């Protein structure tokens, strides 16, 4: 029978004695509902607006089985220490979501259930995807082990630097830069997220330039160089313009910024990058806009997810101590969650749900962000050794030039990874090594004393 | 100020200070408590280029000691002399080389 | 000189003294420090970090000219009735910038200032565009002007309809009920954000009984129909493919995603609609996640600028009532700075900049969320003539059908228009109207007596 | 219930019940106090893909008062008893019609 | 004999054309029966109708970079006759 | 999109601004061809044009390099022209 | 800059394999577009009529303008408007 | 290791294709630095057969081109269980 009216959103669609299925996406909302609403019709209009759900009951819904594709909160759960504050779990059925699209798994759950009157604030925590859904996507194009083999590099993290100021230097200069870093004992240098095709220095000579400063210090050094070239752009077709010629001039990486530019464009380069065989770094610009406040937005955690299954090589993760924020135990999190195979379930490190990944490769982390020769072993003992370390300014702001501050980094790193294997601690030894290495090396010696008194010690505003 | 010397570069622990029979054999050591398979390798010419090295004898598969691994080595250096050796770690788990890192340079 | 170490972010960044040039690109920040920073390092670390900005001195800085390049802080305004709350304005060189791209001024301003550790809290409130960025642009396809002379309809605002469920219809059952809809009165009608290409209908063939359902609709009431089908795809190859098809059939408009898809592929999509001279419908999935909180975020009226310059024939601006947030004061702040061709300054409507298209075309109004008859009058008078008014579940949701359902909103519009063209107030006579018009239609009579007690009344948290 | 008849319906104003004399005159009025210019157009059939009419005489730039937009009207309707009449609302700042509505159709 | 200064809207020009605004100004003016004779002196293009625009391919800083020459103006040469060589005469008179 | 250098040769120029009553002076054909593309442009050899004519020659030279040039009536520039960060153009003294 | 008048003589010179363009002689008439464009459609016809029986359209010119004037109330209109509107000055280029 | 041995070919297994532990493109890349290097160490000429079979015709005609790319001399393929004409397909693209 047919009923035309306005029917209470918690009569059919928050059922607790539901058990959630193998083949089902599971979402963790932290809602903040007005003063006045119960914490089941709060939990149920979340439920429902994501997937088939209407403010007045429809006759159109009689033809269709309900029943079967509707979205259900099946727990509500209330955050200690805090008043009109719960995660709710939600339930969605496999059937509804797009083949191989992030672009539908994100515009169907978070499209519009934020900026609800009946709700002051909203938070994705964390997100779970079955093995059913996981083997539709492409994953990394390369991936971990894969990286390691073709650019012949074992036993140690990656070194690399960003070229400074991020924008004024010519396109010959720029190629200087590049080169006096690569020269002195670095395996990568980068270009800033911001750096595209400006009228001071076009793309096709940037480009050019670069490519002359690697096979230049490749064959001097006698070790693979590499630069990544950013490829962002205003459209799709120049997009894949600017990779081809990168693939052109026998280019082993490619940088792409997949957060300004949107999930579809970075789908479109990731397969690119695969049937070309180019390596592919992610910059994960303009994320804190969207992770940064405790009450409201998405976690890190999702947009890391959903970028190991659109595909990339590395990925930006952040430093813990450094210029932009981190919290130890929230990154070691996510961190473990890109490069592992099985990650188990544990609450007080962020992970709402146990994820499985099918056999996809590992995603490689980067940590970046205001970090000198001090912070070394720090870094090593978190980050370990599958991860690339980047020094921006901590490269270039030697006194004595790029090729001595290169010199500096790389002697710094290679003295932590002797010292780990051997059987030292490098949390209570980690002055140490840094001081006994500094002695037969004068480049390192010079760099110690510059950035001494600098640390960055202040209050985080996500915590668990 | 100083200008930095032009020097050619063997990958890993290449800018550290030529490492010890005392120190290589605390590197072997690491390899073996993990649970990892040591191996021997040579090649006439070190290039960025080429990625196979030939390969001495066969992985060691069951090693109880280091000093099994070293003997290895004296046996490859006294039969080339003027070849590169190096020192790799197979794990069968992760299917990846944890540790590469050259004890021989080709004599004068 | 060459001095190496650290350099206060004040010394050379804050410049009171400056005045801002005609073209150039000038930004308004509600900054909240942490305790214990002043006010003008604050300002200047934001300036800094997102232009030509490193946490030490560098030798390569003098190569080039940093005065010409470097993003200044020129006036810092106090928050009333606020602690550690300030507006700071920054103003950006033109040269530093890629011409026609969205992706490369939101790369560049609000890269990565937010998850700085200096600060607990940044929001941007406003952007100016000068009038020779705007020239490298293309705009919209089409505009409000050219949309109306090639629709042929002139003097009221426009009528929509969204079909209900969202997910679960098979193709066949879609078509019919589209036809349903627009054999009633309505002009449009409208797929769902997230139906793209499900296991359950497949988009080719929703596309080709959707073409059926119009045809038949056109020659039955005399009168051009349309429907909006979405294109929004996992790839750009994909995207430009459904595009094609609708070309194919003769459909006069499509709709997209531009947020969740991202700015690459709406403005590859805009070039394609001008070229096929197809308009272009744009929905706004994910925007409150970015612009619901006061303190945090992007502000909408920016991501409207940005989305006037990408391109796109029409925009949701969402309802001033409705199940949606939704300020009076701010809404028509953004509203008529999408449609008009001069906006002057206004800092209680909340604009901060003049701003000035150079005969660029207006974006039309898109008003949706949760509204029936009775807030015909007063959507009427708020957002004027050159409006588009959607009906999801207030046409479905009718007790007779769909086609007595679209004939009530049909009627109900028409009697708004013609007593507002005689001199007649819609504030003062909005329920007389409505009354007077149900009693020689049936189909508002029975309208107006189910959705009388229903009204969304919510507090904001978005508040000037 | 009820079932919805089919019926033919031209654009704007359709829906409401026929327009009286006096209703057409405050139409016009409004044309004429916001400032835009009335003009009269006539077409032997009425259909969705046809878009241009055949304008009666030229527009009335020099329009006092609305007894002589009606006055144009009936003229075009004693000359023509068998075509469709519609009257416009030309702006010529955003340079686009603001009204459109049929007075006229065909006598039986 | 005297000197008359026109103003033009932006809008009515063509974005990056050179063609349409060469076809608008010194169209159809010359010519007329009302004046013996007519000269364009001088035109001002304004930052915004010059931003539509690509400009030269590189430019001289970055020509400078790709030849590798700096200090001194460079030297060409012409090769006569300008008609009458054969391509192997014209390619040793180049050497 | 290939990066190859443009030389821009100026033959048949001297029909259009030879007289001092008719046509369109070179100056306007110049700045035309700075928005149109050209990494070289021949600009005529200086060697006599006594004092006044030579000071013509400058005008547009200069016109073609700098990125900002003043409003000069002595040397024949008849408004301030500003170029918004585009790449000048080398000239080529020939003849 | 053409108009009724100037059609006996446009067909005299030019004859038949030629086109006959109104600008401002078609959306210049008091009544509009279409009438207009009939006023310079009859006036044509009649010019072709009185030439094909054998007529001399430079003597009689005036004459067939007027017959054709007479029957057509458009061209009647057009004839009052222009009528005393004659471009005559030097010419420059000349035999 | 074979091939430097003293073998003249060696050859992929009939079920190798692109299982997600080692994708094809990698395969083909990996081997082929194989082969260069086994050939200049013994002075013969070696070979290896690659597996070419796939899912769609045109997935498996991609995997013949990159083979010819890489300069190589035999690829591999499964009449019967791709079928009969899959197999003449690229039959004709190996002539
Ligand atoms: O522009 C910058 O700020 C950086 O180049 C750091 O510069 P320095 O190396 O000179 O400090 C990096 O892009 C950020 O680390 C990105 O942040 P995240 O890794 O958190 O995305
Ligand atoms: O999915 C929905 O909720 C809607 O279809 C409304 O449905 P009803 O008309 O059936 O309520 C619209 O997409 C939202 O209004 C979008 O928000 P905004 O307009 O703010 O972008
Ligand atoms: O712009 C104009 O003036 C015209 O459209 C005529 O308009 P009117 O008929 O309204 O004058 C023509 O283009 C010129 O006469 C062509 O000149 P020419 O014949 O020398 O090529
Ligand atoms: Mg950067
Ligand atoms: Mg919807
Ligand atoms: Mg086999």
């Amino acid at each position: 029978g047919y009923k035309a009216g306005v029917q209470d959103y918690r009569l059919t669609y928050y059922t607790p004695d539901y058990t959630p299925k193998d083949t089902d996406i599971l979402a963790a909302f932290r809602v903040t509902p007005q003063p006045g609403v119960p914490f089941e019709e709060a939990a149920a209009a979340v439920a429902a607006e994501s997937s088939t759900g209407t403010w007045t009951t429809v006759w159109t819904d009689l033809l269709t089985d309900l029943d079967r594709y509707k979205g259900r909160c099946y727990d509500i759960e209330p955050v200690p220490g805090e008043d009109n504050q719960f995660i709710a779990y939600i339930a969605y059925p496999l059937d509804l979501f797009e083949e191989g699209s992030i672009t539908n798994v994100l515009t169907s759950i978070v499209g519009n259930v934020f900026g609800f009157k009946a709700l002051r604030a909203l938070r994705l925590e964390d997100i779970r995807f079955p093995v059913a859904y996981i083997k539709t996507f492409q994953g990394p194009p390369h991936g971990i082990q894969v990286e390691r083999d073709k650019l012949n590099k074992y036993g140690r993290p990656l070194l690399g630097c960003t070229i400074k100021p991020k924008l004024g230097l010519s396109a010959k200069n720029y190629g200087r830069a590049v080169y006096e870093c690569l020269r002195g004992g670095l395996d990568f240098t980068k270009d800033d997220e911001n750096i595209n095709s400006a009228p001071f220095q076009r793309w096709r000579d940037r480009f050019l330039f670069v490519a002359d400063a690697i096979t230049k210090a490749q064959a001097e050094t006698g070790e693979i160089k590499g630069h990544y070239l950013n490829v962002t752009a205003p459209t799709c077709e120049e997009m894949l313009k600017r990779a081809e010629y990168a693939k052109e001039l026998k280019q082993p990486i490619i940088m792409h910024d997949y957060l300004t530019a949107g999930f579809t464009a970075n789908t479109t380069l990731a397969r690119w990058c695969r049937d070309n065989g180019v390596l592919l770094h992610i910059h994960r610009a303009m994320h804190a806009v969207i992770d940064r406040q405790k009450n409201h937005g998405i976690h890190f955690r999702v947009l890391a997810k959903a970028l190991r299954l659109s595909g990339g090589d590395h990925i930006h993760t952040g430093t813990v101590v450094g210029k932009l924020e981190g919290e130890r135990g929230i990154t070691m999190g996510f961190v473990d969650l890109l490069r592992e195979n099985y990650v188990e379930q544990d609450k007080s490190r962020g992970i709402y749900f146990t994820q499985d990944w099918a056999s996809l490769p590992g995603v490689m982390a980067v940590a970046s962000g205001g970090i000198h020769v001090w912070h070394m072993p720090a870094l090593v003992e978190i980050f370990g050794d599958d991860s690339v370390l980047q020094f921006g300014g901590g490269t270039l702001g030697h006194p004595w030039g790029n090729a001595p501050g290169a010199t500096a980094n790389r002697v710094a790193l290679e003295a932590c990874v002797q010292a780990r294997n051997e059987g030292r601690n490098l949390a209570r030894e980690g002055n140490d090594v840094i001081r006994e290495a500094a002695k037969w090396s004068p480049e390192l010696a010079v760099a110690c004393e510059l950035w001494k008194e600098i640390k960055f010690e202040f209050e985080a505003m996500d915590t668990v | 100020m100083q200008t930095l010397p032009k020097e050619r570069r063997y990958e890993t622990l290449s800018y550290l200070p030529p490492l010890t029979d005392v120190q290589i054999e605390k590197q072997v050591q690491y390899i073996l408590s993990q649970g990892y398979i040591p191996a021997v390798e040579f090649n006439e010419v070190s290039e960025p280029t080429e990625l196979y090295w030939t390969l001495w004898k066969l992985p060691l598969f069951g090693a109880k000691t280091s000093r099994e691994v070293l003997a290895e080595v004296q046996s490859c250096r006294s039969q080339y002399p003027g070849h590169y050796i190096r020192v790799v770690g197979f794990d069968n788990i992760k299917q990846c080389q944890i540790l590469s890192f050259i004890v021989h340079k080709p004599s004068r």
